[PDB]
This record gives structure tokens, C-alpha cells and sequence, in this order.
């Protein structure tokens, strides 16, 4: 029943005969830090992190690549890059190139963004030029949802705000009109732990598909040494009961490894076990 | 397709 | 021929270039998001579509094809799990009305759809899986109402709002990049008859 | 040592007034009257853009290729007009047709070499001769071909891609998802539709030489039949002669005599 006041005014952009409306000035600087990831044909895009040579990408962009090469958008041609780390569970990876005085992507606080924020997805598909897409923040969850077209060219590229600040890292997921990106706070945390160590905050994961069913027990793992055979059903880690596989994988990932945990396994009959995660 |  | 070229571009206008401020449509679409509900079944992958609240005492409009074939319809407000009941249907307009038993619900205000024009800023809000809202930005493509904002099965029955946040249409996901929606003035008449009588005569 | 952006203090939106809406209509209200339907409406085929007051229209070559009686519809009126084919470039996917009408709404060409990625653009089309069909996006990538995240579909194909001033920045071209469309830049459209109207077709230019690029054999760095020679960037020379336009004047560069020559591109 409730209705709105009838609209009286209608505003637009400038649209003078001399003047165009364009986000180019807002995206000009963030484009310089989106490089191309090449192999040996290229298939991905990355973002420069350190002024430096550290570059963030997806983990699935380089998974199985013979030789990483980086065409950067500075009127330059194919650099050589070495792998620094590959956090599998976060679909992130870092590479390094021997070059200084590089354009760096300043990070924006991923916890400050809200649904409806004007965002842009930058990529560097073939090393010949950038590939900007326009959209908003569609939804927040633990990734970011964007109606700006996220495509294999954008994958590993920059998702920025109107200030040109990195709010996410683009990830393409087998094709819908909704794209996803990893929040910038998660990238910054995962990248720093990757440039310092090899980055790991979990122990074993000898499992797979009433809790979670174990599918595989890796050789020389805490699960095999404890006595977790195949077809075991982990019900409770320590005290918290586990519903499915994703719930269990969350708990094992929160633990900083090399710590003691007891499990509840039901192989027709409930059997408990004490283990030390690796 | 041709000229000079 | 006599091709008429335009003046050269001298200046380029963007958004506020401040480093402390961002451009965002949140303050405009924040209130309307509160009124877009999820519509699931009793027997997560139970999703049918979306709907919007049109009355503070619990009336919800949606697409007829979203609720076609259901036990009694479960509604989730952006809360958890509310049982609904069919108030009326109209397959011609593809509009349905259901009701939950809550009070002081976030209501959606209707805009006069006869005042919109091709080029108006519109947002397609939807609650696909009950865990949160999903909004997509586009414009009015043609006058059904045609829009280039995303209209997917998650948006079907949801809200299509203007820049104010008022309803200019109810989304309809017709199973390239051309979504559709039923204008708000027709939704206004259809839900009024579906609440009064059982359905629509005409 | 990760650089970071300052904390977000303010958040600017569209007018928060309960009285006003935000729209792009005024920026596109005029250009819509220059985009026409193209039919042979239940079964239509592509859109077109008026480029002359006296009745010249641009469309895609694939839009018209095959038809026998082209008819157009203009925003307003609702009357159908018999259209006659003027020219058809297959490589550029451009065609020109004409109707018998005067004082038509025409579109003004924008310089497609002054646009940058991020520019606000609109894809206008008249798919079924009853109304308009506008989609909104930005210039995604530049060069030859304009990529835009605005919806470029068979309904928009042959239509107008305009900037925020309503000026034609390109002609939409639907090809066979990714959500990214293509458009023939306006500068290319401007040059093609003049040659198609004047001479009836696109006249190229031909030397009679096969070209190749040097990579490892870098040394110091007729017409009627055959040749296989080199040149610096063996891609610009083919574009300089295709723009040479039938029987002009010729300049060249040295290497030896005839075959296994090297052409240096520069002046006239």
C-alpha cells in the first residue's frame, strides 16, 4: 500500500559537448600494477604487491605451469618469475620478478566495504593491454560477489574501489552473471605469511567426502600413525561435533598445527583416537 | 583485391 | 557524404577523486534490501526464488512460477524460517501473493512506474539462498520492463528499485544479457486484488 | 612491506533525495532517434544508425547479408521505409543503405582515438521496430576493436555505441559469452561509409609482395606477379597499402634488387 513521492527531478552526468563521463582517472594508476602471467601461451593475470617484485595471483593460474613469465604493463616485454608460495586452500599464490620501482596496488580494507560499492575488475589477459570491467558489490558473506564480469582474463587480477584501492583478487569459477573475488584483507594476510615462511596454519587432512567420511589416509601422516583407516567417519574433533566435511576442514585449519587433538571415529562402533597434527 |  | 563529426573531448569527468571517500550505492539500496525475502520449501538447495515485502503485517509479492508447486512455502527475512500461505495467484501477470505471521516487517514503497524512462538507474535485489541479499546494478533498457541488470533465478520475484530505493518492478527470470521485470504500477493493482478477492477477474 | 590505502571515512552516493532519481536518459535521449530497425515485426534482423540527414544508414555486413528487400523503421512514426543497399565491406563487417526521407535525426561521430578504458558508453539498438533498447557499460579494452562490458547482442548488433554525450564511438557487432561485447570504432566506420557511398565498395591497394618479419637474420638492423620479401613490422606495410587506394604514388626502401628486399615504412 505504501507508495513513494512521485519523482520531480532527474539528474544525470555532465554530458557537455566537450565533456565525457569516464572512470579512467580513477582506474589509471591501478591498471599499471596488473600484469600478465605467462607459461610455456599464457593464461591469467596478476597484481604487483611489493615495489621489490612480489606479485599475487590465483593458485589455479599457475598450477602445472612449466615456466612462469610476467608481461607487465609498463611498455615492457616478458620478464622471468619464480614461485614463492601456493596456499592451496585459499586459491592464492605469490611470484617474484627481479625489478624495482614498480607500480604497487595499495590495499583497501575489505571489512569496510558494503553491498553496492562501485568496483572495477582489472585484468591483463595477453600482456598487450588491460581489461577493466565495471560493476558493484553484489553480496558479502567468505568471498566477495560482483556483477562486474569476472572472466579467465580477470582471474588473479585486481578488484578495486572507486579510489583505485584493492578490495579483492579476482577468481574465475567454471561458467552465470555473478563473479567472485577473494577479499583484500585475506589476501594481505595470506601474502605476508607466504613471503616470510612457506605459509601453513594447519596439520593433516587425511579425509575426504553423522559427520565427515574419510576417503584417503596419506602415508606418514598423523591420521595413519594414530590409526585412522579408510572409510572412517569423524564425528567430533575434541569437543565440537562435526556435521559435514566443510565444518571439519574449518576446525583443522584454525589450529596452528603441531598441537594435540582427540577425534571421535565411528566405524560401525564409535572409536576415539588421540593424534598430533602435522 | 588488386591495384597499383 | 556529409558526415557530422562531434567536437573533440576536452575534459573527462569521473567520481570524487578523494582518497578518503568511495562512490557507492549502499545508502540508496540499504533500506530496500531489508524487504527482499528468500522463498524456499520444507523438502541449502531448497531455494525457489525471492520475493519482497509489501505490507508491514506480512504480505509478500513474488512470481507465480517461483511458488508453483510447493507444500506451504517457507520464507526467510534478512531471522530464520517462517511458514507462509498462498493469498492469490495470477499466471497471466506471473504474480503471486503469500503471507507470513510477523509484525512491523520492513516494507517496500512503490514508485510510479509510468514516470521511469529508458536510462534510469535500477538495482535488482534478490535473496537467493536465505543466507543474504544479492544486488545487481543496471539501467532501464526498454519500456514488461527491460533492463541490463542481472535477472537470474536468484533474482526472480525480488525487487527492481530506482535510485531512491522505491519499487519500479518485480523481477522475472525468463529461463543473452536482457532481464525483465513487471512494472510496479501493475504489481500495485494485482496484489491489491489478490488480497481483496481470491484472484483477478478481467 | 605491503602498501595500504587510507581508511574509508566518507561514502558518496547518487542524490539521496526522496524527490529525485538518477538517470542517464538526458545523455541518450537524442541519439536514440537516430537508431533504426532493419527488417525484410515478427522476423527482424539487426539495427542500424542514421549517419546523414538525407537518408544514409550504417549497419553490420552480417546483419543484411542475404536479404532481398530491406525495410527500416524509425523511432516515432511507425511507418516502414524501403531501403536500398549502397555498399558492403566484408572484412570490416560494415554496410551502408539508404531510404528516401529528409531531415532525419542523424548521429554525430566521436573520435574513437580519444577514448580511454573506463569511459562510460551506451549500446543503443532498435531490435524490433517498436522502441529502443539501451545497455550500459564502460570501454573495457582498446586497440581496431572496442571491447565493452555493455550488452552487445543480436538486438544491439548494427546499432550505436555512444559516449555520455550521445556521440557515436562505435557500431555494435554481435559475434557468436564472457559478458564482453565488441564494436567497430567510429573512426573506422567514418572512413568506410564514405568510401562505400562514393565508390560503391572498399578499394584497397596492392603491391604484389609477400612479407615477413626479421627475428634472427637481422642484417644491418615487381608488381604483376610474385615476390617474398621482408620489412620492419610486416603488418603495418599491408595496412599502408590497403589504405593506399588504387593507383596512387609509390615510395620504398633499399636492400638489394627485387626479391629478398626490405621495405622501411615512413613517408609518402
Amino acid at each position: 500500500i505504501q507508495s513513494m513521492p512521485k519523482v520531480k527531478e532527474r539528474v544525470s552526468v555532465p554530458s557537455k559537448d566537450d565533456t565525457i563521463y569516464s572512470y579512467h582517472d580513477s582506474i589509471k594508476d591501478s591498471i599499471k600494477a596488473v600484469v600478465n602471467i605467462s607459461t610455456e601461451r599464457a593464461l591469467g593475470s596478476g597484481v604487483i604487491i611489493s615495489k621489490d617484485g612480489y606479485i599475487v595471483t590465483n593458485n589455479h593460474v599457475i598450477d602445472g605451469a612449466d615456466k612462469i613469465k610476467v608481461t607487465i604493463p609498463g611498455s615492457n616485454k616478458e620478464y622471468s618469475a619464480t614461485l614463492v608460495g601456493t596456499d592451496s586452500e585459499s586459491d592464492l599464490a605469490v611470484i617474484r620478478i627481479t625489478k624495482d620501482n614498480l607500480p604497487t596496488i595499495k590495499f583497501s580494507d575489505s571489512n569496510d566495504i558494503s553491498v553496492g560499492d562501485l568496483v572495477f575488475a582489472i585484468g591483463n589477459p595477453f600482456g598487450v593491454g588491460e581489461s577493466v570491467t565495471q560493476g558493484i558489490v553484489s553480496a558479502l558473506n567468505n568471498f566477495i560477489q560482483t556483477d562486474a564480469s569476472i572472466n579467465p582474463g580477470n582471474s588473479g587480477g585486481a578488484l578495486i574501489d572507486s579510489r583505485g584501492g584493492l578490495v579483492g583478487i579476482n577468481t574465475a569459477i567454471i561458467s552465470h552473471g555473478i563473479g567472485f573475488a577473494i577479499p583484500s584483507n585475506m589476501v594481505k594476510d595470506t601474502v605476508t605469511q607466504l613471503i616470510k615462511t612457506g605459509k601453513i596454519e594447519r596439520g593433516y587432512l587425511g579425509v575426504g567426502l553423522e559427520g565427515a567420511v574419510v576417503i584417503s589416509v596419506e602415508k606418514d601422516s598423523p591420521a595413519k600413525k594414530a590409526g585412522i583407516l579408510v572409510w572412517d567417519l569423524i564425528t567430533e574433533v575434541n569437543g565440537k561435533k562435526v556435521k559435514n566435511t566443510n565444518e571439519l576442514r574449518n576446525l583443522i585449519g584454525s589450529m596452528l598445527p603441531n598441537q594435540r587433538v582427540t577425534l571421535k571415529v565411528i566405524r560401525d562402533k564409535k572409536e576415539r583416537a588421540f593424534t598430533l597434527t602435522l | 583485391a588488386a591495384a597499383a
